[PDB]
RNA sequence: UUCAUCUAGACAGCCGGACGGUGGCCAUGGAAGUCGGAAUCCGCUAAGGAGUGUGUAACAACUCACCGGCCGAAUGAACUA
């Protein structure tokens, strides 16, 4: 019912990202750096889980 | 035995008959699909184990007369619909599965949960 | 028939309510859901009164009545007794009691025909009850209990009475009456019958917690119960 | 009116399958639907996948095997895994079996298409040992004949 | 999960003895703590009419006592003002024992029961003779 | 500081095609290249895997290995303070 054409869509705003794994900020995927400042831009990311 | 009739809660209407009932009354109880299989995103990594429930929580029955209009407008591959007089979720319809609190699978399914509609003899009172 | 509701979030309804032959009495904080179990259903036959009794909210306790009469307490303001005369038909007749037994609801339980009161009652009332409501009056105390009207819902066709009750107990009860009498549970088993439940001759309301094998065993001394609709199509 | 195909895929004896749920959207059918289904699979096994596609305009039957795919040599034979890896005389009978299977091949003469037909089935043991890879690489038969 | 009730004067702290309406053996009530109560350096939490308050019985049948188990306040001497405007008291003070939900374990009451104890507890309305 | 790609057309992106036996076959509610275990074949070929991936109830859709053009001079890695 959630016509998977649209997921796709919803999909990438939300599942297709990139999460920090020191600060959990939500990054772009092919991102190597963290923008935040607090974290010293550090290189240790990790995909977010899928559901 | 008699006929049985399904009525509906705080709508008190019969939504089905008996000459129903596709009831696939035994579970599987073995590992794959007597237990609910909670997988992970990769590698068919296995997280949780949920043991069935005892009895079957719903109604499998045919696709009716009042189900009619609302299986033809708009018809999809999903939904839920209501008692025609009360609008309230008493069941759904899935054309893909949802085994039975309890567990096999069916056919393309009208489920119609146990909780909030009841079951009652057709025949006369019991007269206790 | 037989149809099950709750007011705000409490499964009992004759607290909160008084269902009658030819009238229906509703408190007045309640949400459209619980309206529209009595509207839908009664339709344009009786009329739904909204009203309160005594500042509160629990007018089917407080209040006692049939087809023919209503009593309301000393305690009744005559702004909500105004309200209740206009509303209400022409036939009906409506009377302030003094009492010092102020709860008239579960003094008193009664019908078209029979009335069984709280024994404690004084004999200046019982011409009043009698005179009002058109009714012989009866002094009976249901086994172990004096308050008639909590623990035994009435009507013209039957009577559901208190569970732990001797079944020698409920015959002498049943000559009295001249109905057949079934004692159940109402509500997921709460002994509380005749507050737990109102009834008339067309419609019984009960809480949602009321299971089943409870329902069916109300509709059946009741004799409410009873298509084309449903069939096979495929 | 409007024209609609479908397609579906295996069973043996009696199989919802692809129906079911292309069902939803056609005409609701559960007791004709697999009867037609049973028409067409008829003198044909339920271990075996069988591939039909139906065509129907209001409660309409259309029982066919197109059998482009692995049908054909699936068709002869007399039946943790059951394995299919048996050992077959195609030669002569695949010969007779691919032409039923090239009606487009879309390739030139029956030589063309007797070298894809015999590397389709990766399973059977063919004519004598093997009927696969090495043996089945020239074929001498057949060829010229069916052209 | 107690219901809205417009605020009357604090007549029972921690420590009251209150009489015991109902008909369940019991004969009087040992308060020791009320449901819903705030938070302040020094200050006893207090019953009122229509509270409920955790009780312990003291005089009775011996299956009842030893116990703690919640209790409905259906009487209070303090005086106390209503909206339409009278101060009003009773003679004594008095309760009901009852389970957890709010159902009541006791067949009937004796004596009067406050009016503000009945609109917001059901189960006290159905058993009562009197409501003021 | 040290190595390596590069006008014999690089890295980046764009622009084409990605086909036939193909829903192959056991696997089971349903798995069609993608939950997977063992197999790894042919044809059309300039070139294209019984399939690197996203995704799908099951397909799809897209993307990649691969195939050929355009754009046209800089690009990549490991470190040291």
């Amino acid at each position: 019912i959630i016509e998977p054409s649209l997921k796709a869509l919803a999909s990438k705003y939300n599942c297709d990202k990139s999460v920090c794994r020191k600060c959990y900020a939500r990054l772009p995927p092919r991102a190597t750096n963290c923008r935040k400042r607090k974290c010293g831009h550090t290189n240790q990311l990790r995909p977010k889980k899928k559901l | 035995s008699k006929v049985t009739a399904v009525r509906c809660k705080k709508c008190r209407t019969k939504l089905a008959l008996s000459t129903s009932f596709i009831a696939h009354d035994p579970p599987s109880k073995e590992s794959s699909e007597g237990h609910f299989i909670k997988r992970a995103a990769n590698s068919h990594r296995i997280i949780d184990i949920q043991e069935s429930q005892a009895n079957c929580s719903h109604f499998f029955i045919e696709p009716l007369k009042w189900m009619q209009p609302e299986l033809q407008g708009k018809q999809e591959l999903e939904g839920k619909f209501s008692c025609p007089g009360c609008s309230s979720k008493v069941g759904g319809y899935n054309w893909k599965g949802s085994r039975c609190s309890c567990g096999k699978w069916v056919i393309p399914a009208i489920h119609l949960q146990t909780s909030k509609v009841d079951q009652f003899p057709l025949q006369s009172t019991a007269l206790p | 028939m037989a149809t099950r509701t709750q007011f705000e979030n409490s499964n009992e309804i004759g607290v909160f309510s008084k269902l009658t032959n030819t009238y229906c009495l509703v408190a007045v904080g309640g949400s459209e859901n619980f309206y529209s179990a009595f509207e839908a259903e009664l339709g344009d036959a009786i009329p739904i009164v909204h009203t309160t009794i005594a500042g509160t909210r629990i007018i089917g306790r407080m209040t006692a009545g049939n087809r023919r009469g209503l009593l309301v307490p000393t305690q009744t303001t005559d702004q909500e007794l105004q309200h209740l005369r206009n509303s209400l038909p022409d036939s009906v007749k409506i009377q302030r009691v003094e009492e010092r037994l102020s709860a008239l609801g579960n003094v008193i339980c009664c019908n078209d025909y029979v009335a069984l009161v709280h024994p404690d009652i004084d004999r200046e009332t019982e011409e009043l009850i009698s005179d009002v409501l058109g009714v012989e009056v009866f002094r009976q105390t249901i086994s172990g209990n004096i308050l008639v009207g909590s623990y035994c819902s009435l009507s013209n066709q039957g009577g559901l009475v208190h569970p732990q009750t001797s079944v020698q107990d409920q015959e002498e009860l049943s000559s009295l009456l001249q109905v057949p009498l079934v004692a159940g549970t109402v509500n997921r088993g709460s002994s509380v019958v005749g507050a737990g439940m109102v009834v008339n001759d067309y419609l019984a309301v009960t809480g949602l917690d009321t299971t089943a094998p409870e329902l069916s065993v109300i509709e059946s001394i009741f004799r409410l119960q009873d298509e084309s609709i449903s069939g096979n199509l495929r | 009116x409007x024209x609609x195909x479908x397609x579906x895929x295996x069973x043996x004896x009696x199989x919802x399958x692809x129906x079911x749920x292309x069902x939803x959207x056609x005409x609701x059918x559960x007791x004709x639907x697999x009867x037609x289904x049973x028409x067409a699979t008829k003198e044909f096994k339920g271990i075996k996948v069988t591939v039909q596609l139906k065509i129907q305009n209001r409660q309409a039957a259309a029982s066919v095997v197109p059998s482009a795919s692995s049908l054909v040599i699936t068709a002869l034979k007399e039946p943790k895994n059951v394995k299919h890896s048996g050992n077959i005389q195609l030669d002569e009978i695949i010969x007779x079996x691919x032409x039923x299977x090239x009606x487009x091949x879309x390739x030139x003469x029956x030589x063309x298409x007797x070298x894809x037909x015999x590397x389709x089935x990766x399973x059977x043991x063919x004519x004598x040992x093997x009927x696969x890879x090495x043996x089945x690489x020239x074929x001498x038969x057949x060829x010229x004949x069916x052209x | 999960a107690q219901g809205t009730k417009f605020r009357i004067s604090l007549g029972l702290p921690v420590g009251a003895i209150m009489n015991c309406a109902d008909n369940s053996g019991a004969r009087n009530l040992y308060i020791i703590a009320v449901k819903g109560s705030g938070s302040r350096l020094n200050r006893l939490p207090a019953a009122s009419l229509g509270d409920m308050v955790m009780a312990t019985v003291k005089k009775g049948k011996p299956e009842l006592r030893k116990k703690v188990m919640p209790a409905i306040v259906v009487r209070q001497a303090k005086s106390w003002r209503r909206r339409d405007g009278v101060f009003l008291y009773f003679e004594d003070n008095a309760g009901v024992i009852a389970n957890p939900k709010g159902e009541m374990k006791g067949s009937a009451i004796t004596g009067p029961v406050g009016k503000e104890c009945a609109d917001l507890w059901p189960r006290v309305a159905s058993n009562s003779g009197v409501v003021v």
